[PDB]
RNA sequence: UGAGAAAAGCCUUCUCUAGCGAUC
C-alpha cells in the first residue's frame, strides 16, 4: 500500500486468501475490507464485500466495519442496514448478546428507523441466546431502559 | 418476508394461550358481609 | 346438600390407636399379582 | 491409577489422535461448504 | 438440648456478676451479652455442626476480652484477673481444642489457635499445641520452621 | 360454619402461622425446604451484598443504608412495636421499593427484595407496595414468582383476580390486565395514584428523568388500550381521569406530559364531550405550553385533533391571547402543515384575530 | 502475629527465620484481634442453589412454588 | 362380610430405618 501500484496490492491479497484457509483467514478477510474502503470509495467496498459474503469463518468486526460504512455515506438507506444485521445476526446470534443490543439502538436511533421493530427483535433476541448470554442481555437492556446505557 | 410473518403469527398463538389461561378478567372483588362496630363513643351536647 | 341416615361420629374398631388384640381386623384383601413370582420352600 | 506406557505405544495414540482433529477440521470445512452450496441454490428455504 | 447449654451458661455467670461488682459493665449490659451468649452456644450445640460457629464463637469472646482489656484502662481497676480473664480464656482454649479435634486437616485453623496462644495463652499451652500439630501434619517443613522459630 | 367464617376474617397477618414455626418459609429466590435451612447472618449478607452492588449504579440509595440495613434492621421485627413504628416502617418500605421499582430486573434488586422479604414480611404487610413495585414487570416470570409469594386464595381479595397466575405460574396477558382496568375503577385510581406518588418522588432529585421511564410507558400503554377496549365509556371514567390529567398537565416531566397527551387525545377520539368541558381541556391544554420547550409542537398537533373531532364551536374566545404569546407559533404550524392538515385550528383562530386587529 | 517476636525489639542478628508460606498466601487468619471470607463462600454456594436459573424467561410455564407431600411420594 | 361395595382430593395420630451428635 505505501509504495506500490493499488492493482499489487489487490494481487496480494488474492493470493493470501488462497494460501490461508483456516481461522487464520479472520484477520486477512478484515484488512482486505479495510483497504477497498481506503483505495476506492463506498463502491469498491460493495464489490470486496460481496464476493467475501460467503467465505464462512467470519468475525463480527467484518460486519461492523461494514454497517460503519453505511452510516457515514450521505445516501444511509436503512434497507441495507438491516439486510447486514440479519447476516451478522445468523452467524452470531445465538453467542453474541452485544450484536442484538447493537441492532435494537439502531432502529430506535437512526431517523429514519422504525422503532416499532423493538418489541419483535427482544422477543427474537430471547430464543436464539443461549444459556448465560441470555441473562447477560436482559440486563444490559434492562440498563438500557434506565439511563446508565 | 415469509419468514417475518411466522414470527409475527407465532408471537400472537402464545399470547392468545396466555390469555386463555390467565382469564378474561371481566369478573370483579365478590362482596362483604359488614358487622357494625360496638362500644363506640360518642359525644352529647345535652352536658353543654 | 342435605343427608339422611346419618350417625354421630364415634371410634371405629380398625384404628391403631387401639391395641393389636383390640382392633377388629386389618380389612386387606390380597391378590397374587401375575407378574408375582412364586416362591415356596421345598426341602430336597 | 494408570501403568506406565511405553514410547512405542505413546507415539500410536499421538498418531491415531493427529487423524481425529485432521478429520474435524476438515469437516468443518466440508460444513462451510454446504453452506455455501445451500445458500447458492436455493436461499429462501435457508432463511426460512 | 440446652442442658449443657445451661451448665456452660450458670459457668459463665459468676464473672459476669464479678464484671457487674466492679461498675464496668452495666445491668443491661450483662443482660445483652448473656442474650447473645445464649444464641452464640446454641448454634455449636446442635447435632449438625459447621466450623462457621466455632469461629464467631471464638471471635465473640476475643471482642469481649478486647472491650474489657480497653474499659480497665480507663477505670484504672487491676484487680480480679483471674476471675474473668482467665476464665474467657479457658472456655476459649476448650473451644478450640474441640473445633481442632472434629477439623485435623485444615492448617489454617491451627494457626489460628497458635496465634490466640500466643496473644492470651501461657507459653507451656502453645507448646503443647505445637507437638499437637508435629503429630498428625509433620510432612509440612513449614510447620517445623515455624516451631523451631519460636 | 358461622364461626369457621367469622374466624376466617379474624385473621391478621400479624398472628400468622409462618411466624410461629419453621417448616415453611417464604423466599424469593430459594425453595421452601433450602430456604427454611438459612440462618439471619446469610440472609443479612445477602441483602447488604445486594445494595452494595447497587450503590454503584445509583448513589441515591445510600439514604436506605442506615434503616432498612443494618444491625437495628437485622434486629428489628415489627411484631412487637406499636402501630407508630408499624407506620413508619411501612413509609420507609414503600420509598425504597419506588426507588426499587426500576432495576427490579437486575440481580441486586433480587438480592435486596430476598433480605426485606425475610425480615419484615411484606408479603404480608406491604402487598400494595410490592404489587405496585412489581407491576410493570407483570410480563416476566420474577413476577410471577413474586405474585406466586403471596396468599390471595380468598374470592373477596383485592388481588383475587391474580390468581391464576398464582396457580399456573405463567405471566400475565396484558388483555386481562385492559379488562380489569377499564371494568374496575379501584384498579384504574391505583395506576394513577402510583404513577403520580413515584413522580413526587422523585422530582427531588436532578437529573432524574430517566428511572421513571418504563413506568411511564406502562401508564401510557395501558390507559389509552383500556379506553380503546370500553365498549362506551361512561362518565365516571372521564371523572375519574380528569384529576389526573390535570396533574400531569401541570408537571414538567416530559413523558409524564406526553402520557398525559395521548390519553387526550384518545378520550378526544371516542366520546363526544360538552362543550364546557371541550373549553376548559383546551384552556389547560394551551395555557401550560410553554412549561416545556421541547414538547411545543406535539401540544399544538393535539389541540388540533381536540378541535377536530369535537363540535366547531366548542372553544370560546378566553384561551385566544395565550395562544398567540407563544414564541414562533406561525412556523411550528408551517411545519405541521408541511405533512398534516392544519385546518381547524386554523379556522378557529382567524374569526377572533380579526376581531383582535 | 506471624512475625512479630521480642527477638525483633532486642535486635540480635540481622535477619530472623523466614517460614516460606505466608498468612496472605494462604487464605488468612479466621479471627481478627483489632478495631468475613467463609461467609462470601457461603453466600457464594447458597446462590448457585437457586430456582431463578439460566433460561427462567426461556420456561413456559414456572415449576409450583410448593407442593403437598403426598403428591410428591 | 354385613359402620354395603368401589374410586378420587384435605387434615390428624403414629411406625421404621439411614447419616448426624457425643474428641473439651
Amino acid at each position: 500500500e505505501g509504495a506500490k501500484s493499488q492493482e499489487d496490492t489487490e494481487a496480494v491479497f488474492k493470493k493470501a486468501l488462497l494460501a490461508v484457509i483456516g481461522a487464520d483467514s479472520v484477520t486477512l478477510k478484515n484488512k482486505y475490507l479495510d483497504w477497498a474502503y481506503r483505495s476506492g470509495g463506498y463502491k469498491k467496498a460493495r464489490a470486496v464485500f460481496k464476493s467475501l459474503q460467503e467465505s464462512r469463518p467470519f468475525s463480527v468486526d467484518f460486519f461492523r466495519k461494514m454497517i460503519q460504512f453505511e452510516k457515514e455515506q450521505e445516501s444511509c438507506n436503512m434497507a441495507n442496514i438491516r439486510e447486514y444485521y440479519e447476516r451478522a445476526l445468523r452467524e452470531f446470534g445465538s453467542a453474541d448478546s452485544d450484536l442484538w443490543m447493537d441492532y435494537m439502538k439502531e432502529e430506535l436511533n437512526h431517523p429514519l428507523g422504525r422503532p416499532e421493530n423493538c418489541g419483535q427483535i427482544y422477543w427474537r433476541a430471547m430464543k436464539m441466546l443461549q444459556g448465560e448470554s441470555a441473562e447477560a442481555f436482559v440486563a444490559k437492556h434492562a440498563m438500557h431502559q434506565t439511563g446508565h446505557l | 418476508e415469509n419468514r417475518a410473518k411466522l414470527e409475527a403469527r407465532l408471537r400472537t398463538l402464545e399470547d392468545r394461550g396466555i390469555r386463555k389461561i390467565s382469564g378474561t378478567g371481566k369478573a370483579l372483588a365478590k362482596t362483604e358481609k359488614y358487622e357494625h362496630k360496638s362500644e363506640v363513643k360518642t359525644y352529647d351536647p345535652s352536658g353543654d | 346438600t342435605r343427608k339422611y341416615a346419618t350417625m354421630k361420629r364415634m371410634l371405629s374398631l380398625r384404628d391403631q390407636r387401639l391395641k393389636e388384640k383390640d382392633r377388629l381386623k386389618p380389612k386387606k384383601k390380597e391378590k397374587k399379582d401375575p407378574s408375582a413370582l412364586k416362591e415356596r420352600e421345598v426341602p430336597q | 491409577m494408570g501403568t506406565e506406557v511405553s514410547e512405542e505405544d505413546i507415539c500410536n495414540i499421538l498418531h491415531l489422535c493427529t487423524q481425529v482433529i485432521e478429520i474435524s477440521e476438515y469437516r468443518t470445512q466440508l460444513y462451510e461448504y454446504l453452506q455455501n452450496r445451500m445458500m447458492a441454490i436455493a436461499p429462501n428455504v435457508t432463511v426460512m | 438440648m440446652a442442658e449443657i447449654i445451661q451448665e456452660r451458661i450458670e459457668d459463665r455467670l459468676p464473672e459476669l456478676e464479678q464484671l457487674e461488682r466492679i461498675g464496668l459493665f452495666s445491668h443491661a449490659e450483662i443482660k445483652a451479652i448473656i442474650k447473645k451468649a445464649s444464641d452464640l452456644e446454641y448454634k455449636i450445640q446442635r447435632r449438625t455442626l459447621f466450623k462457621e460457629d466455632f469461629i464467631n464463637y471464638v471471635q465473640y469472646e476475643i471482642n469481649l476480652l478486647e472491650l474489657i482489656q480497653r474499659r480497665r484502662t480507663r477505670i484504672g481497676y487491676s484487680f480480679k484477673k483471674d476471675e474473668i480473664e482467665n476464665s474467657i480464656v479457658h472456655r476459649v482454649q476448650g473451644v478450640f481444642q474441640r473445633a481442632s479435634a472434629k477439623w485435623k486437616d485444615d492448617v489454617q485453623l491451627w494457626l489460628s489457635y497458635v496465634a490466640f496462644c500466643k496473644k492470651w495463652a501461657t507459653k507451656t499451652r502453645l507448646s503443647k499445641v505445637f507437638s499437637a500439630m508435629l503429630a498428625i501434619h509433620s510432612n509440612k517443613p513449614a510447620l517445623w520452621i515455624m516451631a523451631a522459630k519460636w | 360454619t358461622s364461626l369457621a367464617q367469622q374466624l376466617q376474617r379474624l385473621a391478621l397477618p400479624q398472628s400468622d402461622a409462618s411466624l410461629l414455626s419453621r417448616d415453611e418459609v417464604a423466599s424469593l429466590l430459594f425453595d421452601p425446604k433450602e430456604a427454611a435451612t438459612i440462618d439471619r447472618d446469610t440472609a443479612f449478607a445477602i441483602g447488604c451484598t445486594g445494595l452494595e452492588e447497587l450503590l454503584g449504579i445509583d448513589p441515591s440509595f445510600e439514604q436506605f443504608e442506615a434503616p432498612l440495613f443494618s444491625q437495628l434492621a437485622k434486629t428489628l421485627e415489627r411484631s412487637v412495636q406499636t402501630k407508630a413504628v408499624n407506620k413508619q416502617l411501612d413509609e420507609n418500605i414503600s420509598l425504597f421499593l419506588i426507588h426499587l421499582s426500576p432495576y427490579f430486573l437486575l440481580k441486586p434488586a433480587q438480592k435486596c427484595l430476598e433480605w426485606l422479604i425475610h425480615r419484615f414480611h411484606i408479603h404480608l404487610y406491604n402487598q400494595d407496595s410490592l404489587i405496585a413495585c412489581v407491576l410493570p414487570y407483570h410480563e416476566t416470570r420474577i413476577f410471577v414468582r413474586v405474585i406466586q409469594l403471596l396468599k390471595i386464595n380468598n374470592s373477596k381479595h383485592r388481588w383475587f383476580w391474580l390468581l391464576p397466575v398464582k396457580q399456573s405460574g405463567v405471566p400475565l396477558a396484558k388483555g386481562t390486565l385492559i379488562t380489569h382496568c377499564y371494568k374496575d375503577l379501584g384498579f384504574m385510581d391505583f395506576i394513577c395514584s402510583l404513577v403520580t406518588k413515584s413522580v413526587k418522588v422523585f422530582a427531588e432529585y436532578p437529573g432524574s428523568s430517566a428511572q421513571l421511564r418504563v413506568l411511564l410507558a406502562f401508564y401510557a400503554s395501558t390507559i389509552v388500550s383500556a379506553l380503546v377496549a370500553a365498549e362506551d365509556v361512561s362518565d365516571n371514567i372521564i371523572a375519574k381521569l380528569f384529576p389526573y390529567i390535570q396533574k400531569g398537565l401541570k408537571s414538567s416531566l416530559p413523558d409524564y406530559r406526553a402520557a398525559t397527551y395521548m390519553i387526550i387525545c384518545q378520550i378526544s377520539v371516542k366520546v363526544t364531550m360538552e362543550n364546557t368541558f371541550v373549553n376548559s381541556l383546551a384552556s389547560q391544554i394551551i395555557k401550560t405550553l410553554t412549561k416545556i420547550p421541547s414538547l411545543i409542537k406535539d401540544g399544538l398537533s393535539c389541540l388540533i385533533v381536540l378541535l377536530q373531532r369535537q363540535k366547531p364551536e366548542s372553544l370560546g374566545k378566553k384561551p385566544f391571547p395565550h395562544l398567540c404569546n407563544v414564541p414562533d407559533l406561525i412556523t411550528i404550524l408551517h411545519g405541521i402543515s408541511e405533512t398534516y392538515d392544519v385546518s381547524p385550528l386554523l379556522h378557529y383562530m382567524l374569526p377572533h384575530l380579526v376581531v383582535s386587529i | 502475629f506471624l512475625n512479630s517476636t521480642k527477638a525483633k525489639l532486642l535486635k540480635l542478628t540481622s535477619s530472623s527465620i523466614d517460614p516460606g508460606l505466608s498468612i496472605k498466601q494462604l487464605g488468612g487468619l479466621y479471627i481478627n484481634f483489632n478495631a468475613t471470607q467463609i461467609k462470601e463462600k457461603k453466600k457464594n454456594e447458597l446462590l448457585q442453589k437457586a430456582v431463578i436459573t439460566p433460561d427462567f424467561e426461556k420456561n413456559h410455564c414456572v415449576p409450583p412454588y410448593s407442593e403437598s407431600k403426598y403428591q410428591l411420594q
